[PDB]
């Protein structure tokens, strides 16, 4: 009988990073997804598996939001099957993906005159992620032949690049956040259900 | 035209302090990592410091104790505050940007812009 606390995420003050994504647990909840997509709020709303009219018909269980904050013309990667640095080195969701992923504009949050640096993303990696994986590691990376035994140098860098968050940089480089929906469909006993 | 000049190089006595600048343009601090590089007469380019976008800095962990690396982006000047300059210390610095984004071949350096450089000499006189 209780309701989920979409407003505890989505309505949150302080947004995670892309490379330190934050994930919370919806459980033991009854989920009113038509607040959602009937919102004019939200600019981006795409739902990969599911129909976005069907979610007040079904049950899910093992339901989690992942929120991060990332930059404009980068929320196309949150996408199954996507490539580029927030899709191998942030944030990689899975070929199989279900679920709704959900971004709106957040310049009048997020950005500050002289530039909002609190949200990091991963610039440089080794390896590409696997999906729901969270790197939070800052070992100094290796871009050259010569190896940086943890210390920069030339060709070594700091692995987390912040964005340059100002209210006078157009749309594309504009703070996005992004929260993103993951269910199970119909094979667990369910604790979250529509109305 | 992406450009950048360095000054405050001359004569100093060893045991003092001196600044240098990067003076910058074409663009700004806010995007883009800068970098000091230090060329000694008889030795190669010895890589001095780091400034990111969002301000952190990186040192030379054999020159920590004695360089200072600040930005003014009110004036894109990226500065550089040696303290106690040695004899070895007398040399040719440039200030360079690291090149974060694409490399088009294998670079020792990594550096897609580099400034002219000024030549700072530690001696007697
Ligand atoms: C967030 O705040 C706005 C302010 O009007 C409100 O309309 C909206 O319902 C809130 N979000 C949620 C999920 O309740």
């Amino acid at each position: 009988t209780n309701l989920c606390p979409f407003g505890e995420v989505f309505n949150a003050t302080r947004f995670a990073s892309v490379y330190a994504w934050n994930r919370k647990r919806i459980s033991n909840c009854v989920a009113d997804y038509s607040v959602l997509y009937n919102s004019a709020s939200f600019s981006t709303f795409k739902c990969y598996g599911v129909s976005p009219t069907k979610l007040n018909d079904l049950c899910f269980t093992n339901v989690y939001a992942d929120s991060f904050v990332i930059r404009g013309d980068e929320v196309r990667q949150i996408a199954p099957g996507q490539t580029g640095k927030i899709a191998d080195y942030n944030y990689k969701l899975p070929d199989d993906f279900t679920g709704c992923v959900i971004a709106w504009n957040s310049n009048n949050l997020d950005s500050k005159v002289g530039g909002n640096y609190n949200y990091l993303y991963r610039l440089f990696r080794k390896s590409n992620l696997k999906p729901f994986e969270r790197d939070i590691s800052t070992e100094i990376y290796q871009a050259g032949s010569t190896p940086c035994n943890g210390v920069e140098g030339f060709n070594c860098y700091f692995p987390l690049q912040s964005y340059g968050f100002q209210p006078t940089y157009g749309v594309g480089y504009q703070p996005y956040r992004v929260v993103v929906l993951s269910f199970e469909l119909l094979h667990a006993p369910a604790t979250v259900c529509g109305p | 035209e992406v450009q950048l000049v360095e000054s405050g190089g001359g004569l100093v006595q060893p045991g003092g302090s001196l600044r240098l600048s990067c003076a910058a343009s074409g663009f700004t601090f806010d995007d883009y990592a800068m970098s000091w590089v230090r060329q000694a007469p008889g030795k190669g380019l010895e890589w001095i410091g780091r400034m990111y976008n969002n301000g952190r800095t990186s040192y030379n962990p054999s020159l920590k104790s004695l360089v200072t690396i600040s930005r003014d982006n009110s004036k894109n000047t990226l500065y550089l505050q040696m303290n106690s300059l040695r004899a070895e210390d007398t040399a040719t610095y440039y200030c360079a940007r690291d090149n974060l984004g694409y490399r088009p071949s294998e670079n020792l350096y990594g550096m897609d812009v580099w400034g002219q450089g000024t030549t700072v000499t530690v001696s007697s006189s």
